[PDB]
This record gives C-alpha cells, sequence and structure tokens, in this order.
RNA sequence: GUCCGAUUUUUUCGUACUGGAUUUCCAACGGGGCCUUUCCUUCUGGCUAACCUUGAGUCCUUGUGGCUCUUGGCGAACCA
C-alpha cells in the first residue's frame, strides 16, 4: 500500500510482453535516439520526454527500440542533470509548502504535509547516497534547498 | 510487504485442498518454490505443475489431488544440526512411518528421508504430508 | 583472391564450402544480393536428423554479424531451401556460455548476465524461429519429474515455419537437452 | 468451480478481467494514425495522450487530453496500429 | 495397513469421493452415493448394473455437487456439451 | 547348510541364525569420477609448438619470402 496514506490504490502502467517490436514502427533507434537528446537539450526531464514521444512519435517506450532506458541517454550524451528528477520535484514541492507555511503559519495541515514530503525526500537522497548519485553528504537543508529549484 | 513467498505458496496450495480446490495459481514464482513443489510431486502429494512466463518473476499453476493434508512452511529457516533433524520430524510430523520435511542443505533441497541418507543436513524449508 | 574458403572461417569442411559455392552463386546478382551478401559469413554447420526423411544444418553466425542475416534470411534459407533440398535450414548466432562463478569455478570482472545458461538458451530458441515473435511461453513440469517448455509462436508470417517445427525440436534437444512443443492461438 | 483450466480461460472472461488481472498483464490501449482532411501528412499518435499532439506544423489540433482516452478533434480519420 | 507378515490389518477401508478423492468418513450423514443405469441396444435398462459414483458431505454443503457430477458425467461419458473445462 | 521355541495338526506337511559370488533376473539406495561452450584462480614441474633470431641453402611468370637445414633466444598450448 501507499507510503504516506492509507490508500492501497494500484493505478499503475502495465506493460507488454514484447521486448522488440511494433511491427509498424520502422524508424531506427538512431532516429529515436536524435530525438531524445534533441528534447534534452530544450530542457526537458526523461518522464516528459517519454510522455511526448509515446504520444506523438510513435515510440512505445525506448527502453526497447533502442535498448536503452531514456536517462541513460541523457547520461551518455552528458546531459544527465545534477540531483536525480525523482528529488528535484520532491524537493521543489516541500520549497514550495514551506513558502506558502510562511505566509500561512496556522495552517497546521500544511506543516504536518511538509513532515511528510521532507521524509520522503531523506529517505530518497539517503538511497542516492547509497549508490553514489549524490556525494557521501549533500543532506537536504531547508534554508538552501530554494536555491536548488531556481 | 511480500516477505516469504514460499509461504504464501504453500499456504494457496493448502487452502486450496482445504476447499476441495483441484487446481490454484501461484504468485510469484520463485526457484525456492519450484525445487519445493518438485519435493512433493515425487511423492504425489500434488499433480503437475506449470511455470508461466510472465516477463517478470512467475506464474505457477499446480493440479490437486486429495490427500494433502498440510504443506508449511517454516519460518525462520532455523540451522539444524544433524542430530536435530530427528527432533523437528517428532515435533511437526503425524507418524512415523509417513510424511516429510523438507530443508535446505549445501547438496541442495531435499526431504528428510534424503538427508537422512546422504547424510547431510542444514536449514529447515518446511513440510508436507 | 577466392570468393570460397573466405566465405568461411576455418580449414575445414565439406558441406560448409559446399553452401560457400552456394553462396557466391546467388552473389552473382550484383546490384544488391551481392552488396548485402559478401559481408555475410559464418562459422561452421551441423547436420542433425529429424523426424521426417529430411536433416537439419546448423549454420553458425560470428553474432555481432547476426543482424545481417537477418535482413535476408526469408531469401537466403528460401533459396537455401532452393538448391539444398531435402533440408532445414536455420540461422543460429554461436554465442560464448560463461559458468556460474563458484568458489571453484572462479573469473574475475563479473560476467554478463547475456553471458549466460539460461539467457543464452533463451536466445537460441528465439533464433530457431526467427521471424514471428514468441507471443508466450510455459514449462510443463510432468508428474513423472522432468520438465517440457511451451514456446508459443505468433500468428503473422508463420507461414515461413509450419513445417520445420518438428525439426526446431530436434535443433533444440541436441543443442540443450531440454525439450520443446510449439503451440499457437488457441 | 472446483476444477477449472485456469491455464486456458475464456477469451470473453479474460478480456473482462482488470488490464493487470489477465492471466499475464498487458495493456488495453492502442495508436492511431491521424491526419486532417487538408492535408497529406499522417501524424501517429497514442490513444491516451495526455498531450495536446499538432500536425507536422499548421497550428491546428488533433487530439485534447482526458481522464482515460484523448478525444481526437472534429473530422479527422484514424486507423487502430 | 499392512502388518508384520504382509498381512492385512485395520479392520475396514473407506469409501474416497469422487470429486475431492477425500475420505468418507463413518459419520459423514451427508456424503452421498449415485448409481447410474447403464443401458444396451435402446434404452433398456440392465438391471443390477451402474456406473457408479460418490460424493462428500463437504462438496454437496458447498453446492459444487452438481457441477462434480456434470464433469464426472461427461468424463466416463454419459453426457456430451454440458460441462466446460474453462470458464 | 546348520545352530533354535519348531505351528494349523497330518506327514516327508510350515517358523529366530548364518553364507552367498558374480549375474540382466528386477528393484530402490548411497560413494567417486568424466563428456556436454564448464579443472577457473595461483604456483611449481614436464614435453614443446609457434615466434623471432645467427649461419649455410634453394623456388618464383612477383622479394611474396615462400620452403629446408642451422646458431640462442622466447616458453601459446597441452599434461601433472
Ligand atoms: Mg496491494
Ligand atoms: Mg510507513
Ligand atoms: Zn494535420
Amino acid at each position: 500500500g501507499r507510503m504516506h496514506s492509507a490508500g492501497k490504490g494500484i493505478s499503475s502502467s502495465a506493460i507488454p510482453y514484447s521486448r522488440n517490436a511494433p511491427a509498424w514502427f520502422k524508424l531506427s533507434s538512431e532516429s529515436v535516439i536524435e530525438q531524445i537528446v534533441k528534447y534534452a537539450r530544450k530542457g526537458l526531464t526523461p518522464s516528459q520526454i517519454g510522455v511526448l514521444l509515446r504520444d506523438a512519435h510513435g515510440v512505445t517506450q525506448a527502453r526497447v527500440i533502442t535498448g536503452n532506458k531514456i536517462m541513460r541517454i541523457l547520461k551518455s550524451n552528458g546531459l544527465a542533470p545534477e540531483i536525480p528528477e525523482d528529488l528535484y520535484y520532491l524537493i521543489k514541492k516541500a520549497v514550495s509548502v514551506r513558502k506558502h507555511l510562511e505566509r500561512n503559519r496556522k495552517d497546521k495541515d500544511a506543516k504536518f504535509r511538509l513532515i511528510l514530503i521532507e521524509s520522503r525526500i531523506h529517505r530518497l537522497a539517503r538511497y542516492y547516497r547509497t549508490v553514489a548519485v549524490l556525494p557521501p553528504n549533500w543532506k537536504y537543508e531547508s534554508a538552501t534547498a530554494s536555491a536548488l529549484v531556481n | 510487504t511480500r516477505s516469504s513467498v514460499l509461504a504464501d505458496a504453500l499456504n494457496a496450495i493448502n487452502n486450496a485442498e482445504k476447499t476441495g480446490k483441484r487446481q490454484v495459481l501461484i504468485r510469484p514464482s520463485s526457484k525456492v518454490i519450484i525445487k519445493f513443489l518438485q519435493v512433493m510431486q515425487k511423492h504425489g502429494y500434488i499433480g503437475e505443475f506449470e511455470y508461466i512466463d510472465d516477463h517478470r518473476s512467475g506464474k505457477i499453476v499446480v493440479q490437486l489431488n486429495g490427500r494433502l493434508n498440510k504443506c508449511g512452511v517454516i519460518s525462520p529457516r532455523f540451522n539444524v544440526k544433524i542430530g536435530d533433524i530427528e527432533k523437528w520430524t517428532a515435533n511437526l510430523l503425524p507418524a512415523r512411518q509417513f510424511g516429510y520435511v523438507i530443508l535446505t542443505t549445501s547438496a541442495g533441497i531435499m526431504d528428510h528421508e534424503e538427508a537422512r541418507r546422504k547424510h547431510v543436513s542444514g536449514k529447515i524449508l518446511g513440510f508436507v504430508y | 583472391s577466392a570468393p570460397q574458403a573466405k566465405i568461411l572461417s576455418q580449414a575445414p569442411t565439406e558441406l560448409e564450402l559446399q553452401v560457400a559455392q552456394a553462396f557466391v552463386e546467388l552473389e552473382n546478382s550484383s546490384p544488391e544480393l551481392k552488396a548485402e551478401l559478401r559481408p555475410l559469413q559464418f562459422k561452421s554447420i551441423r547436420e542433425i536428423d529429424v523426424a521426417g526423411g529430411k536433416k537439419a544444418l546448423a549454420i553458425f553466425v560470428p553474432v555481432p554479424s547476426l543482424a545481417g542475416f537477418h535482413k535476408v534470411q526469408t531469401k537466403l534459407t528460401r533459396e537455401l531451401e532452393k538448391k539444398f533440398q531435402d533440408r532445414h535450414v536455420i540461422f543460429l548466432a554461436e554465442r560464448r556460455i560463461l559458468p556460474k562463478p563458484s568458489r571453484t569455478s572462479r573469473q574475475v570482472q563479473k560476467r554478463p548476465r547475456s553471458r549466460t545458461l539460461t539467457a543464452v538458451h533463451d536466445k537460441i530458441l528465439e533464433d530457431l524461429v526467427f521471424p514471428t515473435e514468441i507471443v508466450g511461453k510455459r514449462v510443463r513440469y510432468l508428474v513423472g519429474g522432468n520438465k517440457i517448455q511451451k514456446v508459443l509462436l505468433d500468428s503473422k508470417d508463420v507461414q515461413q515455419i509450419d513445417y520445420k517445427l518438428e525439426s526446431f525440436q530436434a535443433v533444440y534437444n541436441k543443442l540443450t537437452g531440454k525439450q520443446i512443443v510449439f503451440e499457437i492461438p488457441s | 468451480v472446483l476444477v477449472q483450466d485456469l491455464l486456458h480461460p475464456t477469451a470473453a472472461s479474460e478480456a473482462r478481467k482488470h488490464k493487470l488481472k489477465t492471466l499475464v498483464q498487458g495493456p488495453r490501449s492502442y495508436f492511431l494514425d491521424v491526419k486532417c482532411p487538408g492535408c497529406l501528412n499522417i501524424t501517429t499518435v497514442f490513444s491516451h495522450a495526455q498531450t495536446a499532439v499538432t500536425c507536422e506544423s499548421c497550428s491546428t489540433i488533433l487530439c485534447t487530453p482526458t481522464g482515460g482516452k484523448a478525444k481526437l478533434s472534429e473530422g479527422t480519420s484514424f486507423r487502430r496500429k | 495397513m499392512e502388518n508384520d507378515k504382509g498381512q492385512l490389518v485395520e479392520l475396514y477401508v473407506p469409501r474416497k469421493c469422487s470429486a475431492t478423492n477425500r475420505i468418507i468418513k463413518a459419520d459423514d450423514h451427508a456424503s452421498v452415493q449415485i448409481n447410474v443405469a447403464k443401458v444396451d441396444e435402446e434404452g433398456r435398462a440392465i438391471p443390477g448394473e451402474y456406473v457408479t459414483y460418490a460424493l462428500s458431505g463437504y462438496v454437496r454443503s458447498r453446492g459444487e455437487s452438481d457441477d462434480s457430477l456434470n464433469r464426472l458425467a461427461q468424463n466416463d461419458g454419459l453426457l456430451k456439451n454440458v460441462w466446460s473445462y474453462s470458464r
């Protein structure tokens, strides 16, 4: 079930049994890879890239048809962001709520939620520490965080 | 969260014989499940079974046939000094004449009749009767 | 030089050279059926009895190639199953299997998953049918004690292997020790 | 019930179960080839598109995202592959 | 249950359900036994000769008793096109 | 074959002990080996290919070094 709520929802993407395919694609990896980096230079995150590739350019998912997961492509092209997209959107949120928490100090439901988000961040970050994608310390700090988004 | 798998397996199998069901889906599939299932089959407590390839961890369909009383798992997988294989058999098997506790020796997964004979031992896995 | 034995990659043998000249024969169709056929070479070939009055020829491809033999295949096998009648022809990339790391059978610098018994035997079965993808798969564990794998073949373009299915099994069996069975939609 | 081929459930019952809960899980969405009647271009969209997909140019509109299947614009062609 | 010298001990070997192969207890007074008549050349049910079944208390109490018979019928060929393996 | 109470109760009618080897006359069971892409990793020993090399020779529709003897270097592989 959920991590920070009583939810037991299963709304998940079911991936099709087809490490290759589709018989109607026919565009060659090199031309789709050319397309991933084209959007990555224009400032786009892997998630919302595959969103657009799946919707407009046919490509079912880039892990097949290119044999490589979208972020690794950016990596290899030297377009990997500083902190993982995972965290950024966490940190961003926490940064937001914290601002709203200041003009509104009686918002006890906001304060509570803030704790939640920053718990996710740290638990996340503690992992990215463990697999060498964040330098051994790093740490999410309340004060400096607003600098990591903008 | 999902923690034993072999347990959720044996549970399902047991809970089916209990309701007179002649077949159960199993999920997810583990090697340790399969080796276990083999050990049961070779004494006839289950029938044939069939793995399924979801591009993931597996499924299994097992044919039951009555005559299974209880397949169970012992968790945690205790270390059994070979001289103590007696003591588990005396604890959780119905009669001296029959039944099987099955383990996990470095010589492979097997029943205790067999570990007895190869004179090996190790960590208990569970039981069948 | 010579268009004969160079299209091989070993000093022997009979059957291979026979195919090799059966290769250059088809290489005499320069515009395409040559430009796309000169880079394509192979390693060696095995013979194996099938259940019918025919036999099976296993042509082993280096691997980084393979994708090349795949751009033809339809043509090649067909033209190969013309010249060598009473034969079933299939291309199987020779893949190196590395043993499972042990305190005994140890090797440093890991061991890619694609260099393993399971992944390789799983590749062979995919190569065996080449066109038409594999839709599903089962492994019947039998009441008596042994397993049988049920490969589930597509609906599309099946016509290229309907007749060789009885032959594929024999190939797989001498290659591995396991045993194959086929099926389609139900 | 009591005895039943689980390996071979009926295609009509199998298409009734939930996306994930079919014998081997699989997707239910599809893709389209879509064009607007004044242009020979052949834009290829996804059924549950979350993007307001345009044609090759001509600042038009093909589909609009929703809570499930996207709504293709007004007058347009589509074949499902 | 045999004995020392292969001699048959144990005073009664119970029936077993035809649909779950589970023992029919001595007091399973829901347990049933249906004798089905076998025929000859057109009609004329041969007397004293049956195709016979046995269902457990449990199965019958579950309401699975009927459906078990249909699968058990066709199997010994008593029905055609009734019971379906797939559902 | 012989030690031993010999059982239903009639005669040449039927019970704890030992020996049994190699069998195709079946079975089960364990021990040690190999082959199948698999003894790898390290080290020492073995025999040595190929490789270079000194020196004396020979072939060629081409210096193409082919090929053979020979001087001392280097120890793939394979075996232990
Ligand atoms: Mg859940
Ligand atoms: Mg929690
Ligand atoms: Zn358009």
